[PDB]
This record gives structure tokens, sequence and C-alpha cells, in this order.
RNA sequence: ACCUGGUCUUGACAUCCACGGAAGUUUUCAGAGAUGAGAAUGUGCGAACCGUGAGACAGGUGCUGCAUGGCUGUCGUCAGCUCGUGUUGUGAAAUGUUGGGUUAAGUCCCGCAACGAGCGCAACCCUUAUCCUUUGUUGCCAGCGGUCCGGCCGGGAACUCAAAGGAGACUGCCAGUGAUAAACUGGAGGAAGGUGGGGAUGACGUCAAGUCAUCAUGGCCCUUACGACCAGGGCUACACACGUGCUACAAUGGCGCAUACAAAGAGAAGCGACCUCGCGAGAGCAAGCGGACCUCAUAAAGUGCGUCGUAGUCCGGAUUGGAGUCUGCAACUCGACUCCAUGAAGUCGGAAUCGCUAGUAAUCGUGGAUCAGAAUGCCACGGUGAAUACGUUCCCGGGCCUU
């Protein structure tokens, strides 16, 4: 069984690396399970506005990482070759686990 | 304080000055900035000048100023009271 | 068979079966009177079987997440509800006219810049 | 409010007797939002004003407020010229709001030793037209009396 | 900041990555509870020995793209006020005003 | 009073981000000075290629450089020879492999960064400032803006009080988020001071 | 960024040229240090990188926010502010935008020398309240099957939940009212009812409002100094006056024991379990975790039992003595925390004054940014959970018409 998480500022990406994912592998002979949607992580910053005083005046910001998780139980051998080489799109991290 | 497991405090550049003043008659005021630097029970007798922010003030030490640093002689601010 | 009902107040979420029985409460491996030492906690859990009176022709497994007493005493509240009325349907008229079934939305206001809770601003001075 | 959009909220009986009329008197009772300690403190009265009389909880502490509650009160009314405390008819909600408040702050002003304690010796003498809360009632009939000729401000 | 305040703190990152290891090993014998009391004293001595500016503790962050101390975001290496300029720009990959 | 930054309010709903890259806190800050680098050469080398927008992104231990232009060919060069150059500095800055694309901007009379560059180079020839910003307009009006506004600040014709003015046509809807608003500001280098240029350009809600 | 003293002059930071040299490592003395004088080892792969020498220059947190850009406060999230064409007036201007109703709204309807349009309002965005669909681990446990009673294991995909996609509210429905209108009042259904709750969003403009010390910049000014380097001091002073907070004056409490129920978040020079040692702050040893898995990390108020019995107290915890811990080259000036002792004012606060209309106020804990260390501040999170609003004469600010 191998691990796949993934991660990415934007769910939208992230889901069509998810939907290229789980299927070059179904056809690829392995299975899978998932993909599961792991709690969105939502990092928060605030800012002062003014270049001087008026500390009452400040902009909220945020970054939301998102998670994904794909299980490919039983993987075949021409599964494990057909991952490495699929080239996800920009902005979408990828971490592989045995 | 400082921690018990690593002794008291000494600037090295003071304690070379010390030494070589020790064993030696030298009676002539030891010119210092280092106010952090705790006074140990080595130089009981000659005067450190001790340096305020504006010039070097002498202290001379005796016994019961062992474990205090050579700061607490030398005070920095200038008070003389609010219309006194 | 079994009936289920979900229930949720504030921050609290309570998975409620209900099955017929005498009158047996159980709240996370708890008796009624064992997890909620509240006396209004008690009643409110209650609440609904006083009004339909089947109060002693069920058994009551419950579970609870979140919040606290008084959060999970009316989520509690709701989610029976809702299992009473997976058990008979007639029972919506009359819960409805106790204010049981509405699900209560009044959650914690957010802390807001410049305020120091939801709405108490700082002490204000003219000079 | 400018607009008139208030409606009205609606308050839990209390556990032990299942009367609103008690719940709010906790309510009044209560600081810092602990509830608890005042559904405590009320209990605990209540009986000691139980036992000092024949009635229930309930029948004794309607008496207490039947000494207590006022009928009419005066409020200020500035027109054409100067203001006059002009005498109001109280509304019968207002006739329990300010009986409850007027009992508590007369009881946490004595110099008994619990707040139970305090509260159940207001509650009794409030049952024989004494005491604190009682007097206030005396002093705000008084002035509305004193004031009967602006009966049309 | 000043030309000579920026220069300041590459010349005291450059120090605290050349006596790393040198700073290591001496608190290692300092805080080491069965050493000596002689290298002990040793170490304490050689340690102030160093140049000040080694010590990653006289370092200060500012801001990358202006030099600004103060107001200071880790996350982004920047001060308070170009944050907000680039976040605005789209220049902040999945930063955007918040609201809940 | 002051105004949302119109980019930054609609950069989830109908905005793209200008750099598409993943990192965790441990490079997040390096990939921005990077960022910033470039784009700091980027802007300064191609001064006169009618540079409108530099998107940046990062696939994997390499950067890719789209730069939105009008002028391609004063990009690219003969045979390719000028995107080769600096395809080049860029991987000496970002540290890794680079390659570099060139997007086509056409109609610059209706992208906010074009046209406020225009106005600006006008004025530090001395240009009138009210003939730039009216044919700016006239411009993006006749190409099919539903809507333009153009505004001015400074010592403007060398005043010596400073003033702001601003004109607009059509429609130039602010609050609707769902509008498609390009905006963008340039800053002109005068004899007597910096006069500064906001374009505001409406194309349409989504 | 300041002071005192010690120091430098194409220079700490750029470019250009000349010449010297790989760069680097390893130690000695003088000095508070800057630095100076050396002394070893390498010399690899022009052009890196150092040193020196010239002069174009660099450098300035120096002045002007009343020369500026950018950014911000503010009236005010107030419902306003305008333009084109037409028409009226010698003209400044007017009309539209006023009027009758109505609305949170220049909201909408009707009338109308106006007819249209823009910026604002509303809507589109985020979040919260109900349901569906998909997916089922690190999250879940209804029915099963075992069990060391631990979802612990086999399993289960039901449920809570996680996050994607959908559904839902429109005065849509009903009745009355109303000018056959806009709308309003009430009822049904519904998780939610009339802008559902909260946020984001700030029109034309105003105060020559704030910021030349974030940055940028016109002009002015300094250039062996207003630039640059260093050590020590200062920004922590203290007859006093004000602002914003924290903790109290107690019994709705203090103390002791026992015992429940959260949300949100952070972590690799980081968070750090277990175990042992220490009265304690901590120490030693050392797993696990780039995390729905591991760590921070026991929520506290609450509840049960005891005690204290109205006292400047078993309230309060300021101050001071002594002894320690930890971070850090270094806690004298001037750190936080621990232990023992000390046990100040204070018993509810003059004139006056502030916040808040509901999950609000009040009260109770928890986290985060900054950060080696250093919150009673700031930003965020849940627990408990009120009172009251008859009304619009008065106080303050504002909107529309009129004089
Ligand atoms: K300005
Ligand atoms: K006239
Ligand atoms: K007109
Ligand atoms: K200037
Ligand atoms: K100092
Ligand atoms: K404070
Ligand atoms: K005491
Ligand atoms: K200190
Ligand atoms: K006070
Ligand atoms: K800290
Ligand atoms: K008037
Ligand atoms: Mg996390
Ligand atoms: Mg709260
Ligand atoms: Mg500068
Ligand atoms: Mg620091
Ligand atoms: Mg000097
Ligand atoms: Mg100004
Ligand atoms: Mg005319
Ligand atoms: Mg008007
Ligand atoms: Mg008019
Ligand atoms: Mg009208
Ligand atoms: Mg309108
Ligand atoms: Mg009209
Ligand atoms: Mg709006
Ligand atoms: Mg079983
Ligand atoms: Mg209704
Ligand atoms: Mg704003
Ligand atoms: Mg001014
Ligand atoms: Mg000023
Ligand atoms: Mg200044
Ligand atoms: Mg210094
Ligand atoms: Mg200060
Ligand atoms: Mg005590
Ligand atoms: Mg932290
Ligand atoms: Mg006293
Ligand atoms: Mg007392
Ligand atoms: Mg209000
Ligand atoms: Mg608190
Ligand atoms: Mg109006």
């Amino acid at each position: 069984r191998i691990r796949i998480r993934l991660k990415a500022f934007d769910h939208r990406l992230i889901d069509q690396a998810t939907a290229e994912i789980v299927e070059t592998a179904k056809r690829t002979g392995a299975q899978v399970r998932g993909p599961i949607p792991l709690p969105t992580r939502k990092e928060r910053f605030t800012v002062l506005i003014s270049p001087h005083v008026n500390k009452d005046a400040r902009d909220q910001y945020e970054i939301r990482t998102h998670l994904r998780l794909v299980d490919i139980v039983e993987p075949t051998e021409k599964t494990v070759d057909a991952l490495m080489r699929l080239d996800l799109a920009a902005g979408v991290d990828v971490q592989i686990s045995l | 304080p400082r921690s018990l497991k690593k002794g008291p405090f000494i600037d090295l550049h003071l304690l070379k000055k010390v030494e070589k003043a020790v064993e030696s008659g030298d009676k002539k005021p030891l010119r210092t900035w280092s106010r952090r630097s705790t006074i140990f029970p080595n130089m009981i007798g000659l005067t450190i000048a001790v340096h305020n922010g504006r010039q070097h003030v002498p202290v001379f030490v005796t016994d019961e100023m062992v474990g205090h640093k050579l700061g607490e002689f030398a005070p920095t601010r200038t008070y003389r009271g609010h219309a006194a | 068979n079994q009936y289920y009902g979900t229930g949720r107040r504030k921050s609290s979420a309570a998975r409620v079966f209900i099955k017929p029985g005498n009158g047996k409460i159980v709240i996370n491996q708890r008796s009624l009177e064992q997890y909620f030492g509240r006396e209004t906690a008690r009643m409110v859990v209650r609440q609904p079987l006083e009004l339909v009176d089947m109060v002693e022709k069920l058994d009551l497994y419950i579970t609870v997440k979140g919040g606290g007493i008084s959060g999970q005493a009316g989520a509690i509240r709701h989610g029976i509800t809702r299992a009473l009325m997976e058990y008979d349907e007639s029972l919506r008229s009359e819960l409805r006219k106790a204010g049981f079934v509405t699900r209560d939305a009044r959650q914690v206001e957010r802390k807001k810049v410049g305020l120091r809770k939801a709405r108490r601003r700082p002490q204000f001075s003219k000079r | 409010p400018r607009r008139r959009v208030i409606g009205q909220r609606k308050i839990l009986p209390d556990p032990k007797f299942g009367s609103e009329l008690l719940a709010k008197f906790v309510n009044i009772l209560m600081v810092d939002g602990k509830k608890s300690t005042a559904e405590s403190i009320v209990y605990s009265a209540l009986e000691t004003l139980a036992q000092r009389s024949g009635k229930s909880e309930l029948e004794a502490f309607e008496v207490a407020l039947e000494n207590v509650r006022p009928t009419v009160e005066v409020k200020s009314r500035r027109v054409g010229g100067s203001t006059y405390q002009v005498p109001v008819e109280v509304r019968p909600v207002r006739r329990n709001a300010l009986a409850m408040r007027w009992i508590v702050e007369a009881a946490r002003k004595r110099g008994d030793k619990s707040m139970a304690l305090r509260l159940a010796n207001e509650l009794s003498d409030a049952a024989e037209n004494k005491g604190t809360a009682v007097k206030k009632r005396e002093d705000v009939h008084r002035m509305a009396e004193a004031n009967k000729a602006f009966a049309h401000y | 900041a000043k030309q000579s305040m920026k220069a300041r703190e590459v010349k005291r990152v450059a120090l605290a990555d050349k006596y790393f290891a040198k700073r290591a090993e001496l608190k290692a014998i300092i805080s080491d509870v069965n050493a000596s009391d002689e290298d002990r004293w040793n170490a304490v001595l050689k340690l102030q020995t160093l140049p000040r500016d080694s010590s990653p503790s006289r370092q200060r962050n500012r801001c990358r793209q202006t030099g600004r101390p103060h107001g200071f975001l880790r996350k982004f290496g920047l001060s308070r006020i170009k944050v907000r300029e680039a976040a605005m720009r789209g220049e902040i990959p999945g930063l955007k005003k918040a609201s809940w | 009073g002051q105004k949302v930054h119109p980019n930054g309010i609609r950069l989830g709903i109908v905005k793209p981000w200008n750099s598409t890259w993943f990192a965790n806190t441990k490079e997040f800050a390096d990939n921005l000075d990077s960022d910033f680098k470039v784009r700091q050469y980027l802007t300064k080398e191609l001064a006169k290629a009618s540079v409108s927008r530099i998107v940046i992104e990062r696939p994997a231990k390499s950067i890719r450089v789209t730069i939105h232009t009008a002028r391609p060919g004063i990009v690219i060069g003969k045979k390719g020879e000028d995107v080769e150059k600096l395809r080049k500095v860029v991987a000496d800055i970002a540290g890794v492999p680079a390659q570099i694309n060139i997007a086509e901007v056409r109609k610059p009379e209706l992208d906010a960064k074009l046209v406020a560059d225009s106005i600006t180079s006008q004025l530090e020839r001395r240009v009138m400032f009210r003939r730039a910003m009216k044919r700016a307009v006239q411009n993006a009006m006749r190409l099919g803006a539903k809507g333009i506004k153009v505004e001015v600040s400074g010592r403007l014709g060398g005043a010596e009080i400073a003033r702001t003015e601003w004109y607009r046509e059509g429609r130039v809807p602010l609050h609707t988020l769902r509008a498609d608003i390009d905006y963008n500001t340039s800053e002109a280098h005068t004899t007597y001071g910096v006069i500064g240029v906001k374009v505001w350009i409406f194309k349409g809600e989504i």
C-alpha cells in the first residue's frame, strides 16, 4: 500500500489532481480508496493598514490549505511507474508514502 | 541571577587585569568598562575605576563587595530632586 | 426497530437512539442523573417526553460531544425530538407548538477588531 | 427604541416548581451568569420561608410579592416650561419586575451571614410589611400621592 | 532603513554561520552536568572571546524589501506594509481578504 | 474615504493570482523574495516592451515565467535570441532551471497596466495631463470597454498646489464583486515630483 | 535612530579602473572593543574572492506631510452625490433629485417639463443555522463477532464528523388593509420569515487631518561629517498631572479534597511525551510528530464534601529580605518564573463620566502573532449566561422639506 497526500491553496486545482490520480490508477490494475477530504487548514493574518498610528484600522487575511488523501491498496507493477511520470499541475504539493 | 551551574561571570579582559596587578604592587586604578563582572575574592584591595556611561568612577573593593557586580557601585543616572 | 435523531445546540451535537422500553436513559455510557448534575439540564432532556406522554415507553441511548452542560442538554432535547418524529409523525404538530423542533441557531459572536469583545467597546473619553 | 420592534422573550420555568414567575426571580438574583449558584440560594431561602410559615414555597412567595408590588409611580415629563413628576399607572408586568428587584436589593443590603438567610429574612418581613423593599414601596406611593394634582400631563 | 543598518544584518548573519559549530560545542561543555569545574570555566571564558555578532540573538528580523525592523511577519519575510501591497496585487499565493 | 483595492477584493472571485505555486513555511518567504527579484529585473529590462503582467509558477524545482505583452517581437528578438538572454538571468536569480512563456496582450488600450504606463510616459514628456487622460478614456471606450475611469494626482502641470482629477465613461461598478475590473497604477517622475495615475477598466459582469 | 568617550575618510553599502594577490582555514600578542601587529596552512576553478591606490561618487532615521506619490483616520456604512439632452431664468442658477404614499435605503409605486444615465442602496463574495449526494483515514461505532473492557481487535459505511458538489426564503402561499398601486399587519408551512445572524464591502467630498522615520519623491542642506565603526550608558529617571488597563476590598466568597463538560489554533536551530531526580520553577534521559495520527494540553467557571463565621479576617497580595531556576557572550543599571519569610493600601469610591438591545452585557478559562528570553496589551476561541426598552418631550449626532 502507498499513501498519497495532496496539498494546494486552491480546492479546484486539488480536485483536478485527485480526479486524475484516481483515474490513472484504476486503469492500471490497482484499486483505490478515497479520495479523503482531510480538514482544511486556515492560517490567518492581521496587519495594520496605515503607515503610521491608527491602531484600529486593520486588514485580516487568510491562506486556506486544502488536503487530500488517496489510498492505492494492492499496487500492481504497471501502476507504480504510472504515477511519478503523471506530472501534476503547478501549485499542487504531492507527497508519496509507502 | 546567573545559574549556579555556570559559576559567576567575569569578563576575560578584566580577569587578566587583576592577575597582572595582584602579584605586583600596582596600586594604580584599574580603568574598566565591564560593569557586568562579578566581584571575586581576589581583588579586595585595589581600586577599579568602573564606567558609568560618561566617565570611570573609582570603587575601593573591600570584602563585603564580593558577589555584587561592579555596576552596582557606579550609578548611571544623575538625580537631585525636582525644584530642590 | 431503532429510531434515530441528530440534535445540535451551540457547539454540541447529540446522537439519539430511540426504541420501545420502560424509561431508562444512557448518555455517554452514564445515567441521566450521573451525567447531568444540573437540575435544569435534566428537565430540558426530559421535556419532550413529559409533553407527548411517552416517558416510560422508551429506552434512550445517547452519545454527545462538544460544548458544555446546557449545550449538550439542549442538543439532546433537539435530537430526541427528531427521534420521536421518526417514531410517530403525528407528533410534529404538538412538538413544534412547544418550540422543540426548531434548531436554536444562536452561536457565539466573533471578536472584532477595535472592540474588547463582540460588542464591548473600549472606554471613551472626549479629552 | 424609536421603531418599536421589540417583541417578547420566552423564559423557562424553574426546575423544582415549574413557575416562570419564580424563574425570573432567579434571573434578577443571578450575577455573572452563575445561574445554578442563584438557583440554590433561592431554593434554600424558599425552604426556610416554607417552614417559617404554613404555606408552600409559592404561596409564601406570592404573599411577599403582594406587599411589595407598587401600583402607581412617578415619571418625569418635561413640557413647555419645566418638568413635573407625573404619577402613572404601573402595568401588571412591571409590578412584578419592581417587586422582585426591590426584594433582591434589600436583601443584599442586610448583615446576616449567607445570602440565602438574608433573602429569607426579607421574604419573611415582606409578609409582615416590615423592612426595606416594603418601605421602598411606601416611599413610591407617597411621592405619587403628593403629585396627584399632576394626573393629566 | 539606512544602508548601513541593512549591511549590519548581513554581517551578523555571516558571522553566525562561520562560528555556528564552534559555539554549540562550547555550550555543550558549559551545560554538561558531568564535565569538570575548570574546563567549564575555560569554556565560559572562551565563549566571550568570539565576536558578539556571532550569536543568533543579535539578529533582528527585517523586511526583506525595505529593511523595516518593526511589524515583521515570518511567513512572508516582509513588514506589514509590504505584505499588504503584494497581497492586493495577487503576488502571494492563496492569500486573500479573510471574513468569517 | 479610502477604497478597497479593486484587484485584491476579487482575487478568489473573478480575478486570478499573479503567483501560483505552493510552499510550506520553510520556503514561503524565500519564494516570495525570488519572485520579487525576478519581477524587479524583468520590469527594468523590458521597459519598452509593453509588459502588462508577469505571472510566475513553480512546478517542481523549476520556475516558469509568463510575460504578458503587446510587443512580443520586441520581447523575443531575432530567432528567439533576446528571450534566451532573459532565460539565463532568471535562472541565475531564481536558482532553478528557468522557462519563459510570452503571452499576447491584444488591444493594449484595454489593459489597465498598459494604459496607466502610457499616460505616465506622456507626463514625463511634458504632455498636457488633460489631453492624456481624455485620449486614454476615448480609446478604451472605442475598443468596447463597458466603462473606464482614469485618475491623476500630484502637481499637475507643475502647479504649486497638488490636486486630483479624474474622468469616467460608461459603468465602473466597484461595489459589484463579480465585475471584471482591471485595475492598475503607475507613477511619473517629473521635474516637480511624483504624479500618480490609477486606471479602472470595466469589461462586463461574469 | 540618543549621550559619553574611543576611532575611519572613495568609505560599513554600489559602479567603474589601476595593481597586488585563489578564496579560505589555523593560532599569538596589544586593546573595553573597533582595530593594529603578526604567525601558520592551503593556492584550487581569467573570474570568482580578497588587499591597496586614485575620482567620478557613495552615504544621511538631516529639513519641508504647507511642494508630492502611495497608504490611513474622519464625518459615516450616513443615504446621499451628480451628469447628458430638453425646458425655465438677463444671470448666479433651477428642474430632474420636488409632491402623495411607502422603505433599512434617492427602496419602490403613483403623479409630474422633464426624458434618460452614472457613482452610491440592494444583489453577486465569506461565514453561521437545516437537508441531500459523493468519498470513509489518522476521523466515526448502530448492528454484528471476539475482548486483557481499552473502537482494544475482526469488521461495519449506519451515525457524529471531515470537504466537495447540490437543495433551501422569494412577501412565494393565505387572509385583511390600502389609491384596482407600492406596501403594510397577521396566519400557514418550514431548520430558518420578511436585509434570518455575523463579516467583507466606505459614494461626491471635508478637516493644507496623519505619515519625507516603511518605501518613493521635487526642492533644500551636510560631505576627514549631519556619513561609517566600536564599548559603556540612555530610551526603564520621578515633587507631580491625565488617559487606557489589571487585581481587589470578600461568604453569590477564601482554602482543602474529590469530580465533570469546550472551541479554536501552533510546531523542525521547533513542539517535546514517558521515566527518573527536585518542595517548586526546572534538570537528566529520551519516544513520537512537518501532524484529523505525535506534542503543546489538566479547560476554568461548575458540581460533591469539609472548613472558615463577618474579622482589615484563613479577605487582599502591594512592598521588602534571603535563597534559587531558565533563556542568553552577558540579566548592576534593566528579564521572566520558583521557594521561604514579609503581609502595604484597600471595607465599593467627590464633582463627574463610559460600554452594552441577546447568545449581547457580565463572568470563566484556552490559543496565536511579535519573539533567544520577556503581556495585565493586541488578535482570535469556546463555557456559563442575564436585566430592560412604556415611549420620542429632553441631551448628542445625522437625514429630508420649508422659512
Ligand atoms: K498625503
Ligand atoms: K428672476
Ligand atoms: K440640465
Ligand atoms: K524629500
Ligand atoms: K542600554
Ligand atoms: K494593564
Ligand atoms: K491575610
Ligand atoms: K536586566
Ligand atoms: K472606581
Ligand atoms: K515569546
Ligand atoms: K433650516
Ligand atoms: Mg495544524
Ligand atoms: Mg465570550
Ligand atoms: Mg535608503
Ligand atoms: Mg531580538
Ligand atoms: Mg564621536
Ligand atoms: Mg496634510
Ligand atoms: Mg437661456
Ligand atoms: Mg440631494
Ligand atoms: Mg437641485
Ligand atoms: Mg414623496
Ligand atoms: Mg437608487
Ligand atoms: Mg420625480
Ligand atoms: Mg452593498
Ligand atoms: Mg457486542
Ligand atoms: Mg409567521
Ligand atoms: Mg475601510
Ligand atoms: Mg497639516
Ligand atoms: Mg505633525
Ligand atoms: Mg521627522
Ligand atoms: Mg552599541
Ligand atoms: Mg518608551
Ligand atoms: Mg488568601
Ligand atoms: Mg508560539
Ligand atoms: Mg486602612
Ligand atoms: Mg470586611
Ligand atoms: Mg444597536
Ligand atoms: Mg480573559
Ligand atoms: Mg431620505
